[PDB]
């Protein structure tokens, strides 16, 4: 018990490291987006730049590298998942529909496991009635199958 | 299963080719071409990493609140085909059989 | 004549019919994006796409072998100029 919530806790802090520093990564792009749209042409401004974009480099090779470890707690995303979160919203509605699928595929078995459950029962029973000398097989039967 | 550090780093692989022809295009550019098209044309390649790595970003906080919602939804998807699948064999039981009836 | 005491069928696991949910304890994260609250009421807006995760983030999203030292020279020519 305890070595699965330390390996869960080690997961989490791994997962938001690297959630912190992809942060950190899209704050600098977006930072070396505005200075290039707002860049003045300075040396000083040039200078900038260059460690702005060694700064971004650094960033990402960390990341690959980090990311890349086998011994990593890191190490599944279907492609319809990936068309589905392509529609500008927030991704609850997929979930909930699939779900409800889900849920209604789950109530018919057990709808229909009740069914064939009174089904057999009713065979069973009418079986030892009007055949009784086949009566104790069926029993069996239920031993068979039950 | 595919693993996070593959496409990680399939990403990141992506992310320098991209980067790297888009330097050699500029390299090779004429110069008559004005700054300003070429640091424009460079800002949007630099959203849409930034969107890319955004989109890498979710995937890791899914994952970081990741599975037993994706097992069980995974279970209960196979119990559904393989359900429908029974009653398909059943029917084309029926169906081959017929001829012998 | 098909009757064999010696060919015992067990019973299928896990068995549909109980909670299959509560099984393995996998009802925290069910919960977590469940239809409706206990009350029935709904919890939170339901939405399709992964847009709304980045919106905590500065920006506006309306719309949804290798020589870094020469690179980075050349693109601060290129400024200068």
């Amino acid at each position: 018990m305890n070595g699965n919530s330390t390996n869960n806790e080690q997961l989490q802090q791994e997962l938001a490291t690297t959630q912190d520093q992809v942060a950190s990564i899209i704050e600098s792009f977006v930072e070396l987006g505005v200075s290039i749209y707002d860049f003045p042409g300075t040396p000083e401004a040039t200078k900038g730049m260059i460690t702005n974009l060694q700064r971004n480099v650094d960033r990402l090779y960390k990341l690959n590298v980090r990311s890349n470890d086998p011994q990593s707690s890191l190490s599944d995303i279907p492609l319809e998942v990936v068309q589905y979160i392509e529609d500008g919203r927030n991704p609850d509605i997929y979930t909930r529909e699939f779900v409800e699928a889900i849920r209604r595929s789950n109530q018919y078995q057990r709808g229909k496991m009740h069914g064939l459950k009174q089904l057999r029962d009713s065979l069973a029973d009418k079986i030892v009635d009007e055949f009784p000398e086949l009566k104790e097989p069926v029993e069996d039967i239920i031993k068979r199958t039950s | 299963q595919v693993s996070l550090a593959l496409v990680i780093r399939n990403l990141t692989v992506f992310t320098m080719k991209e980067l790297a022809q888009y330097m050699k295009t500029n390299v090779h550019t004429q110069a008559n071409e004005p700054n300003s098209a070429k640091k424009i044309r460079f800002l949007q390649l630099i959203i849409f990493l930034r969107t890319q790595f955004l989109k890498l970003y979710v995937l890791v906080k899914w994952t970081r609140t990741i599975h037993v919602l994706i097992d069980l939804l995974n279970w209960f998807r196979t119990t559904n085909m393989n359900v429908n699948n029974c009653i398909w064999a059943l029917k084309s039981s029926l169906n081959s059989m017929t001829n012998a009836k | 004549y098909y009757v064999d005491p010696e060919t015992t069928y067990t019973y299928q696991q896990p068995n549909p019919l109980q909670d299959l949910i509560s099984v393995y304890g996998l009802d925290d994260i069910s919960r977590q994006v469940a239809r409706t609250n206990l009350d029935g009421t709904k919890a939170v807006k339901l939405r399709k796409s992964y847009k709304n995760q980045i919106a905590d983030l500065s920006g506006k999203f309306s719309t949804i072998n290798f020589d870094w030292d020469l690179c980075s020279s050349v693109l601060s020519q290129f400024e200068r100029s």
